[PDB]
């Protein structure tokens, strides 16, 4: 469900 | 039209979550973190596609590859929504 904080 | 909205990382990083590269339909901003650099600048919000980081093109990138190059993008990362 891939999500990332950048 | 997009926008060259130029950022600066704090201990946050940019500010902001991203999903989608999970299959060639590009990345997203999936949420924009109170205080952070992408916050502050008012000039991306929830939705907005990166086109590109640093002048290297993010439409086709993958997940982990818009990631890294984020990640990577120096403490003046330029983007392009």
């Amino acid at each position: 469900r891939r999500e990332t904080q950048v | 039209e997009p926008r060259k909205v130029v950022l600066h990382r704090g201990s946050t990083g940019l500010g902001f979550n991203i999903v989608g590269g999970e299959d060639g339909e590009g990345i997203f901003i999936s949420f924009i973190l109170a205080g952070g650099p992408a916050d502050l600048s008012g000039e991306l919000r929830k939705g907005d596609r990166i086109i590109s980081v640093n002048s290297v093109d993010l439409r086709a990138a993958s997940h982990e590859q818009a990631a890294a190059a984020l990640k990577n993008a120096g403490q003046a990362v330029t983007i392009v929504a």
